[PDB]
């Protein structure tokens, strides 16, 4: 039921989009060998273990996603991409492309918008992953819509977020130069200067499968 | 003025739910609180034993419910919404067994109670369940674990945990408890974690509720290994460990 | 069900002064041979009606807890002592669940006979669900009704089931008279099951007689 | 600002409003009494409604119901909505009695009729129900326990427990007296005489005791049990 | 397992100008042996309207009830008794209503609806009514009618007995059916003779051979 | 209210605001040619990281010879594209031959109708210029709104200045039009709608069918429309 | 594929052998006939071993989603069993349930292919090769027993009932009930001569 | 102001939405029907104002079966609703029941209709016929009330004829007597003359038991003896 | 905030404790016609007053039927009365049907007051504003009655909304009716209700007050046409 307004734009979208710019900063970048995601872990204390709370799921062996909204909504989500990424491979054989992914999990949040008496997806989505037309990193939005970017960060204060990308990027960068570039745009962003084994980071692997970088894997690049 | 908290599925100008925030408000606000925790090679809640604000029977009101024989669960909030939230998952607990052969695991049955949960969130069927706790148990691996969820969907899991309505002045009490274990003597494990970890825990309550902690005033669980029973322990141990503190 | 795998003895239901006097022995044939020689048949269905069997004995549960329910939901609302389900309600009842399975093709191989007493000016307005001297009846307060497989139903003054229709009914049917002794109806089915135990191939002793007074439903276990 | 409409919305104090005015509803209707004794569960429920009638029959307006030979409920508020309770009730133990074959235990019983009760708050387009249900029973071993359930589910067990009008006044005449060791033969005598305390002389209290060593099962009031009434101490 | 069986039985249908009679017999007779004397094949609907059959008994107590649930209901709507047109008509609908599973019982419909007009409907086991002078139904059926097809149609030169009085009638049916308990099985022995004459029903009874 | 009510003036409230929602996206460009239909686009540009090399979300396909430009919300598009392309395909089940343009708008021109008449739900802010070939009466352009009433065209300007644009089309449009001749005609309203003198080419995007009896129907690449963006320079067909 | 139940003065036993034949030939040599319940009782089933397996799965459901209704240590024994008739609304099997009760000491009784009607029973059993002891049983069995009393009489109970007999298990399964459930699994293996 | 609700009630006992369309009924063209001792007699007007329409595509006495005629009043397109509903239970009834249906059971299920607790249908009738028993006239009511009455009149001069007919019905008058009777009550409450055309009497002889329209011949006839 | 918000539907509570959609229901069958039952020792007569609407109208029935040995006498909106005329005719002709004996009176009102409960609880179905008046004899001629709001009470004698306390209060001192066991007292008392009750000046029973009784050896006999004016009508 979350009809139009006389200004032409739909006002329950917008006010989801509100969400996703006030929750924790989640970061993709790609590169010509992989693709890289990065997610600041807002520690609220140390009982919390690690392994349980995540940024980073997997959807199969080569597609990675990353979250950015209501942490309540971070697993029905997951639960019809990884069912999608299922039905596909059991008609198709090989793997399901990221393009036949994200156009399904775009029409799933969709239809959360039209159908009467829902609510729209507190979340905005960072599929990533190897794919055979190259690397892949989209972003979905609460609105239904998706786009192809390149390098691009969606959680809070994310227009000044992607001006360290806009200045600081270049179109032939190697996945291990990329780790730098991506943790100057989380801890050189804002607060949260205390970056000690406190950010997820998952990486495509140059076309081998979905690697969730652990806390001393980490902490190599940690040091600059 | 009229703001925007009517319906459940309806979002604010900022961009919160305020039926959610709202239903967590009601377990604050039932004063009964919890606390979870998990050391080496087991894991305990401890109830409060509380009716949810004469010839009451005090045996019977609780806030520890199993809800398989390995995997126990405490529950706070409105009695009436705990109360069902317990069927919910032993209906479902007993499913897995019935569609998987195996027992279900504790961190499969918190996340699968709230995918129940997210979709009451996103539909305006019905009311939002007022109610938390604190799903505990040990898995295949031979490990303890302990699990916390909110109105809202969480699968947190916690090594030592509070809920209830002293959420706001326990993490400052609990990360000292757990750190008087940690980083302190820690010599070894000789499967005396009763002595070691509950011994630790009912000292976090007492840090807690300045009462005196009567021992008829609560009631304790443990799924460590060689018991897996999710069983109460009796009153007399209960008494016996309370003048432990001495 | 299909074919009466598990099948039992025939009963034998006589009316007389005092009540109602039901036999039946205790064998539960499977078929070729007597496997249980311990079960039950006559069974209490009320304070003042009992219903017996024939038949597929594993069709008789489906029949039996769909009976002793409605005694059940009946004692629950028994606001006086008229309100008693008399037993021309319990045989009309039976019927019609054997008319509905007529209607499909499983019809629950069993010829229930049930007898009680159909009146009310007998004391007996208070229930003892889980645990002096008889009365003399008019004859027209004592319903015995019978029931086939095929949904047949009726009530008369002397009713004979199963296999003993053949051999029961024959000796009964010049020999029975109006207002029998208690000693002259006992010795009328023990001269009678005798014919029984010589020409069923299925049959035994163990006669487990049940009277139905107006006073209540007792049991005996002869053997001859 | 008038969150109280549907039974959906949750206060922001917290609480759950639209809930709570049936704890008033409830505490303007006729009341209900139980206690447990050492020989069995006498009842109690006065129909103080006889200002406008007087004309219904003298045992007519029962509010005495059981499930089956052990097991008795009462009502205390909407007696239209507490029908359907006892129609659920007994299907329950019909269901039980059929997948079981054995009678209900009191365990089992409360927790599946306060899912019921409770089941209704949770929805948008059903109102809640209007009736607090009292349910005891007593074994044969072990004594007598008593269930009160209210609305929104809390399944408590009491030792006795008394609902409607007047809770926080008969409560204190139960306190006094030791109830769980004396008898149910005595115990009537007493309940007579708390009722004339807080309006008339007239027979509109019906209730019957399950057990008084009468095979342990729901008998009926006896009314010449009843008519010995200690009108004066 | 077979869910069609027959009792065994008959109903003697007769007419006139102001009456007709409606015979049947009570022996309600199983596979081969005869299990009770005693059950009626013949209810009274209205005060002016009976119904007989002869099928198996599970399809007529049904369907006698069934017709009785139907037209009870139909009184209490209009507050006037229906006729037999209206009755004839209903067991149109009734028999049809399971024409996959049929009613194993026939049926015969006797009655009054004018001042004098003896109706009688007689029909199959599906349901195609047939307005007729005189019928036989059941296990008699063979037997009875060509007994009955010399007393209404003819086939003599001299067309005897042209008269047909109630009191010599009654004596036929008693005679017709003595002349089937003697050459058919499934005859039984105790008559209903009902004759609906203008004013209401006769329960006139009669036993026959035992045998 | 709801799209179920009316409103007193007689025209609706869901449906009124759809049809302004689509005056804030960017521009489309459809064009009949004597060759065959071409389309044109305007990718919006939110940032500069985005591909902008192997997609646009302006010109979809829908089948091996019917093709359409959408404007309007890029959410509620592909949910159409996706109920187009079942409908062009389900033809094809259904009657082994291709399907016919004038019978593929009145499939899903009923689909929009059917959610502003019941159901209570909002409309589709959607609206475009779908166009193919077809052997009952050669190339064709349809233009749908979010109403559900087509119309067919020969050139249509839909987006954000909408009027400014379809002018340019009621002059230098002719009825007799090459190829090359109607790209360079549809390359200036699709630059001047946006107040610009040349397209920066990292920009607008642009499709064309031109049926070689197989129907070919190629899209275009970034270094292709360089020849295009050049051959502007030189021959202006400016704005008038 | 027998399977013999014969109740003691306090618990009772269970009895069966390891076969399951295929058609004149042995896929799934040493199986399990027996099968466990929870602490109190067990469940040993013969005839076919298709829809076997199926019938165990969803008792095992039920009893597991029943004990936990009541409390944390009290299931029923009684209550159990006719759920597994009302299962029988097919399935041809026979089964033999026993075990130890909350209320009575004992109880052992089996639920033939479709009606469980064989309460307070005392030397219950069932199978293929059932049918060649019923009247051995019938002969050594007493009133009350010692422990090794039954032990030694279902031992050659099992062995006569394989030594004439073409679905002959190999080892046998020999399963206790008591009051401290001490259910210990006592396989035998020694054959006939 | 309790007007959201279509169910809602009142706290002076009332309904709400019924009682709107109980005004609704109140500005259809008017009629009246009077119930003899040997029939039923109908009548109503004909706004054909615009004289481009066909004159007999525009009925207000359809007919429910060929032995029950009734009248219209209120909401044209509901009317005929409700009419082709009563031409289906009516005629589903005699293949049923052999016989005619009766109006008492006709009249309580055209009334059953009109509780869709959709809307209230505003329309009220003027259901007669000769069925049974003599001949019988009812008047149903959007709010389920059915009151069998002997002359009544519906429209929007229904409170004119209302008066008049108490001041002139008679249990001993015939067809031709009421005829005139029909008419007379018609000349006072109209806005143009009682023309042959304005006016579509039919009735339903007792004799025959079925019902025939009045023709434009015969009503010439009858319009001519001046009351 | 009061007054205005909890008033219009069927789901919400007064902060008081009453549901006052449900409450308007028991007011709505004030506004119907009088009717009287008198329960004797072994007949039950029910008096019903009709109203004629117009003087071209006749008087609508108030006094209906459901079965031999059971009538009812509506008093309120004849919409839902009617609905629960069918559902008590169709329950009552099907416990004759499925089995033979006849059905329970207490057993019968159980199902009618439950069809009003399902009529609650819902949102979307209002509660049936129809006060019915269940009069029957099955072995002790008993009377029940029902509200919107399930009740049953074995009333002795009754009144119905129009002048109700008039007629009440003849009946509080009037209680030897049930010895009054000949049936010319009795039905001679049931009318003097309505004649010491009518509205002021009216005309007191002009052929227009229906009249029942059912008893041991009388089934649901309307009382005709002709034996009410000829004494009963013209007593007083």
């Amino acid at each position: 039921l979350t009809t139009f307004s006389p200004t032409g734009k739909l006002v329950q979208i917008e006010y989801a989009l509100n969400r996703v710019s006030s929750s924790s900063p989640a970061l993709g970048i790609r590169a010509k060998n992989g693709v890289i995601i990065a997610t600041e872990k807002k520690s609220p204390n140390e009982l919390i273990e690690e392994n349980s709370i995540f940024k980073i799921q997997q959807i199969s062996e080569h597609i990675g996603i990353v979250y950015a909204g209501m942490p309540g909504d971070f697993r029905v989500l997951l639960k019809r991409a990884r069912k999608e990424a299922i039905r596909y491979s059991l008609q198709y054989g090989s793997e399901i492309l990221v393009k036949e992914l994200v156009k399904i999990i775009a029409s799933i949040v969709q239809e959360f918008t039209q159908t009467g008496g829902v609510r729209p997806f507190g979340l905005s989505l960072l599929i990533c992953g190897v794919d055979v037309y190259g690397y892949h990193l989209y972003q979905i939005d609460p609105s239904g819509c998706y786009f192809n970017w390149m390098a691009t960060c969606v959680g809070k204060d994310y227009q000044n977020n992607m001006s360290f990308l806009e200045k600081r990027y270049n179109k032939d960068i190697e996945i291990e130069d990329a780790i730098h570039t991506a943790i100057l745009t989380l801890k050189e962003s804002y607060e949260g200067v205390l970056n000690e084994k406190n950010i997820e980071i998952g990486v495509a692997y140059d076309n081998k499968p979905f690697k969730i970088l652990t806390q001393n894997e980490i902490k190599d690049y940690l040091i600059e | 003025q009229s703001m925007y908290d009517r319906h459940l599925t309806i979002f604010s100008p900022d961009g919160n739910l305020y039926q959610i925030e709202y239903a967590i408000k009601a377990v604050k606000n039932t004063n009964i609180t919890s606390v979870g925790v998990k050391g080496e090679n087991c894991a305990v809640i401890i109830s409060q034993k509380k009716m949810a604000t004469k010839l009451l029977d005090y045996n019977n009101i609780t806030n520890i419910y199993n809800i398989t024989d390995e995997i126990g669960c405490s529950m706070v909030g409105m009695p009436g919404d705990c109360l069902s939230m317990v069927y919910k998952a032993r209906s479902e607990a007993s499913e897995f067994l019935y569609s998987n052969g195996y027992n279900v695991n504790a961190e499969t049955l918190c996340r699968n109670i709230c995918d129940k949960i997210q979709v009451y969130t996103q539909h305006a069927y019905m009311r939002l369940h007022a109610c938390s706790g604190m799903i505990i148990g040990i898995d295949e691996n031979n490990k303890p674990e302990l699990f916390k969820f909110d109105p809202s969907g969480f699968c947190a899991g916690y090594r030592a945990c509070v809920i209830g309505n002293k959420e706001q002045e326990s993490i400052s009490v609990l990360e000292r408890l757990l750190e008087k274990r940690k980083k302190k003597i820690q010599q070894e494990t000789i499967d005396e974690d009763i002595r070691n970890t509950t011994i630790l825990a009912i000292e976090a309550l007492q840090t807690i509720l300045a009462f005196d902690l009567k021992a008829s005033e609560i009631e304790v669980a443990i799924v460590s290994t060689k018991n897996r029973n999710f069983t109460q322990i009796s009153e007399k141990e209960i008494d016996n460990y309370l003048t432990y503190i001495a | 069900t299909l074919g009466p795998v598990v099948t039992g003895t025939s009963v034998i239901a006589i009316k007389y002064k005092h009540g109602i006097m039901i036999a039946a022995d205790r064998k539960a044939s499977y078929g070729s041979y007597a496997k249980f020689q311990n079960v039950e048949r006559i069974f209490k269905i009320n304070n003042k009606t009992v219903m017996g069997f024939s038949g597929e004995l594993a069709d008789a549960q489906y029949l039996h807890e769909l009976l002793t329910r409605k005694n059940i939901n009946n004692l629950s609302e028994k606001k006086r002592k008229e309100d008693m389900y008399t037993p021309q309600h319990y045989h009309s009842y039976v019927s019609r669940v054997f008319y509905v399975r007529k209607n499909r093709i499983d019809p629950l191989f069993n010829n229930i006979i049930i007898a009680g007493i159909n009146s009310q000016k007998y004391d007996n307005n208070d229930d003892n669900v889980l645990l002096e001297e008889y009365k003399e009846i008019h004859k027209d307060d004592l319903y015995i009704g019978f029931v086939d497989m095929h949904g047949t139903n009726f009530c008369d003054d002397y009713i004979t089931t199963g296999y003993a229709r053949y051999f029961a009914l024959t000796l009964l049917r010049d020999h029975y008279k109006d207002n029998m002794t208690e000693e002259e109806a006992r010795i009328l089915i023990n001269e009678c099951l005798r014919i029984l135990y010589f020409r069923d191939a299925t049959s035994s002793n163990f006669i487990q007689i049940v009277k139905v007074t107006s006073k209540g439903v007792e049991y005996e276990e002869p053997y001859i | 600002a008038g969150y109280d409409l549907s039974v959906s919305t949750f206060s922001p104090d917290g609480r759950l409003y639209q809930v709570e005015y049936i704890y008033k509803s409830i505490n303007n209707n006729n009341t209900a009494l139980c206690l447990e004794c050492k020989d069995g569960i006498i009842c109690c429920c006065i129909n103080s409604n006889m200002d406008k009638n007087k004309m219904i029959k003298k045992n007519s307006y029962n509010r005495i119901y059981h499930v089956n030979n052990n097991i008795i409920i009462t009502y205390s508020g909407f007696d239209g909505d507490a029908r359907n309770i006892i129609d659920r009730a007994r299907s329950e133990a019909n269901t039980y009695y059929y997948n079981f074959h054995t009678n209900i235990p009191l365990h089992i019983l409360v927790n599946r009729i306060s899912l019921y009760i409770h089941a209704y708050t949770l929805y948008w387009h059903m109102r809640p129900f209007a009736a607090s249900i009292i349910i005891s029973s007593f074994n044969e071993k072990d004594k007598g326990d008593i269930y009160c359930i209210e609305p929104n589910g809390a399944c408590y067990k009491y030792s006795g427990i008394v609902i409607g009008k007047n809770k926080e006044m008969f409560k204190t005449e139960i306190e006094k007296k030791d109830y769980k060791d004396i008898n149910v033969r005595d115990a009537i005598e007493d309940i007579y005489k708390f009722i004339l305390t807080s309006n008339n002389l007239q027979n509109l209290v019906n209730f019957s005791w399950i057990c008084k060593e009468s095979s342990y099962e729901f008998q009926n009031i006896h009314e010449e049990i009843l008519t010995p009434a200690l009108n004066k101490a | 397992w077979y869910p069609y069986i027959d009792n065994g039985g008959t109903v003697i249908g007769l007419t006139g100008k102001d009456y007709v009679i409606l015979a049947a017999d009570t022996r309600l007779s199983l596979s081969y042996s005869i299990y009770t004397r005693f059950c009626p094949k013949i209810s009274k609907l209205t005060d002016k309207c009976i119904i007989g059959s002869s099928g198996m008994q599970s399809d007529i107590k049904t369907l006698h009830s069934l017709l009785q649930k139907k037209i009870q209901l139909f009184v209490l709507e209009h507050s006037h008794y229906p006729d037999i047109h209206v009755i004839a008509r209903l067991l149109c609908v009734i028999l049809y209503s399971r024409r996959f599973f049929p009613y194993y019982a026939f049926n015969i419909l006797a009655g009054v609806d004018e001042n004098n007009k003896g109706v009688l409907y007689n029909y199959d086991s599906v349901g195609s009514y047939c307005e007729a002078t005189h019928s036989c139904v059941g296990s008699g059926s063979q037997l009875i009618l060509p007994i009955l097809d010399n007393r209404v149609e003819q086939k003599n030169q001299l067309i005897k007995n042209t008269n047909f009085n109630l009191g010599d009638d009654i004596n036929f049916v008693k005679d017709a059916i003595t002349s089937a308990t003697e050459r058919d099985i499934y005859t039984g022995d105790k008559t209903l003779i009902y004759v609906i004459d203008k004013m209401g029903i006769n329960v006139n009874t009669l036993d026959l051979k035992q045998d | 209210s709801r799209t179920t009510t009316f409103s007193p003036e007689g025209r609706l409230y869901q449906v009124e605001y759809a049809l302004e929602a689509i005056n804030n996206a960017s521009i489309t460009i459809g064009l009949i040619t004597k060759d065959g239909v071409i389309l044109g686009a305007d990718k919006v540009f939110i940032s500069k990281l985005i591909d902008k090399a192997n997609n646009y979300e302006k010109i979809y396909k829908i089948d091996k010879h019917i093709f359409c430009g959408v404007a309007g919300l890029n959410a509620d598009a592909n949910i159409l594209i996706n109920q187009s392309r079942l409908y062009a395909q389900r033809y094809l089940y259904n009657y082994n031959e291709v399907q016919p343009v004038s019978q593929l708008v009145v499939q899903i021109c009923d689909i929009k109708q059917s959610y502003t008449q019941y159901g209570g739900l909002r409309p589709y802010g959607v609206s475009f210029l779908i166009g193919g070939y077809d052997t009952k009466d050669g190339y064709q352009l349809y233009h749908t709104d979010p109403s559900g009433n087509y119309s067919g065209w020969f050139a249509t300007a839909i987006g954000t200045n909408n009027l400014t644009a379809s002018s340019v089309l009621k002059q230098e449009w002719k009825n007799d039009m090459t190829l090359e001749e109607g790209l360079l005609l549809a390359l200036k309203t699709l630059a001047k709608s946006t107040d610009t003198e040349i397209p920066k080419s990292e920009k607008i995007e642009l499709a064309y069918l031109t049926n070689k009896d197989g129907e070919v129907y190629q899209k275009y690449l970034t270094e292709k429309e360089i020849e295009e963006l050049i051959k502007l320079y030189t021959q202006k067909y400016i704005k008038e | 594929t027998t399977i013999i139940g014969i109740i003691y003065d306090n618990g009772v036993m269970l009895a069966c052998d390891s076969r399951t034949s295929s058609g004149t030939f042995i896929s799934n040599k040493c199986s399990r006939k027996i099968n466990r319940i929870n602490e109190n009782l067990y469940v040993c089933r013969s005839g076919a071993s298709a829809h076997s397996q199926k019938i165990i799965e969803i008792i095992k459901h039920y009893c597991v989603s029943m004990k936990n209704e009541n409390r944390k240590k009290g299931r029923f024994h009684e209550g159990e069993t006719i759920y597994d008739e009302t299962t029988y609304d097919f399935l041809s099997c026979a089964l033999i349930f026993g075990g130890y009760d909350k209320i009575k000491k004992q109880q052992l009784y089996a639920v033939n292919l479709n009606g469980s009607i064989i309460e307070k029973h005392d030397f219950a059993v069932s199978g293929s090769g059932s049918i060649y002891i019923q009247s051995y049983l019938q002969d050594k069995y007493k009133k009350f027993m010692t422990k090794k009393e039954c032990f030694n009489l279902i031992l050659n109970c099992v062995k006569y009932a394989m030594h004439n007999d073409n679905s002959s298990g190999g080892l046998i399964r020999i399963v206790n009930i008591t009051k401290s459930f001490v259910e210990e699994f006592t396989v035998v293996n020694t054959q006939m001569n | 102001e309790y007007d959201r609700g279509v169910n809602t009630f009142s706290p002076e006992g009332r309904l709400f939405q019924v009682e709107y369309a109980l005004g609704a009924i109140k500005l259809g063209s008017t009629a009246v029907g009077i119930c003899v001792n040997d029939g039923v007699i109908l009548a109503s007007e004909r706004r054909i104002s615009s004289t481009l329409i066909e004159k007999d595509s525009v009925e207000k006495l359809l007919s429910i079966d060929d032995h029950i005629g009734c009248a219209m009043s209120g909401l044209m397109a509901d009317a005929r609703t409700l009419i082709d509903y009563a031409r289906v239970e009516c005629n589903h009834y005699k293949f049923i029941y052999n016989e005619n249906i009766n109006i008492k059971s006709c009249v309580e299920l055209i009334s059953e209709l009109a509780l869709d607790f959709s809307r209230p249908f505003g329309v009220a009738l003027l259901i007669g016929g000769v069925d049974k028993n003599g001949p019988c006239l009812w008047y149903t009511e959007p709010s389920g009330t059915n009151t069998r009455f002997s002359a009544a009149s519906i429209g929007s001069a229904q409170e004119g004829a209302e008066l008049l007919l108490q001041e002139n019905y008679k249990k001993d008058m015939t067809f031709e007597q009421a005829e005139i009777l029909a008419l007379t009550v018609l000349r006072q409450v109209m806005e143009d003359k009682l023309s042959t055309s304005n006016v579509e009497i039919c009735a339903i002889k007792k004799s025959d038991q079925t019902f025939y329209k009045y023709n434009t011949d015969d009503i010439s006839r009858i319009i001519d003896v001046l009351p | 905030m009061y007054r205005n918000l909890y008033d219009t539907d069927n789901i919400i509570y007064s902060p008081e404790g009453r549901l006052y959609q449900v409450e308007y229901a028991s007011e709505a069958i004030k506004q119907g016609t009088c009717a009287v039952a008198i329960k004797s020792k072994d007949y039950v007569v029910v008096s019903g007053l009709k109203k004629c609407i117009s003087k071209l109208s006749f008087p609508q029935e108030k006094i209906f039927k459901i079965d031999d040995y059971i009538g009812i006498s509506m008093s309120g909106i004849t919409s839902d009365a009617k609905v629960l005329t069918k559902f008590m005719q169709n329950e009552c002709l099907s416990h004759k049907f499925l089995y033979n004996e006849n059905i329970n009176i207490e057993s019968l009102v159980r199902s009618v007051a439950d069809k009003y409960q399902k009529n609650t609880q819902k949102s979307s179905k209002r509660a049936f504003g129809v006060g019915l008046m269940i009069a029957a004899y099955h072995n002790e001629p008993c009377i029940f009655e029902t509200r919107p709001n399930g009740s049953y009470f074995e009333y002795d004698a009754l009144s119905f909304g129009a002048r109700s306390h008039a007629s009440k209060t003849y009946l509080e001192k009037n209680l030897h009716l049930f010895e009054e066991c000949s049936l010319e007292e009795l039905i001679l008392h049931c009318l003097k209700a309505l004649k010491c009750s009518l509205s002021s000046e009216s005309e007191l029973t002009i052929s227009n007050t229906a009249l029942a009784v059912v008893g041991k050896n009388h089934p649901w006999q309307e009382i005709s046409s002709l034996q009410l004016e000829e004494y009963l009508s013209k007593v007083k």
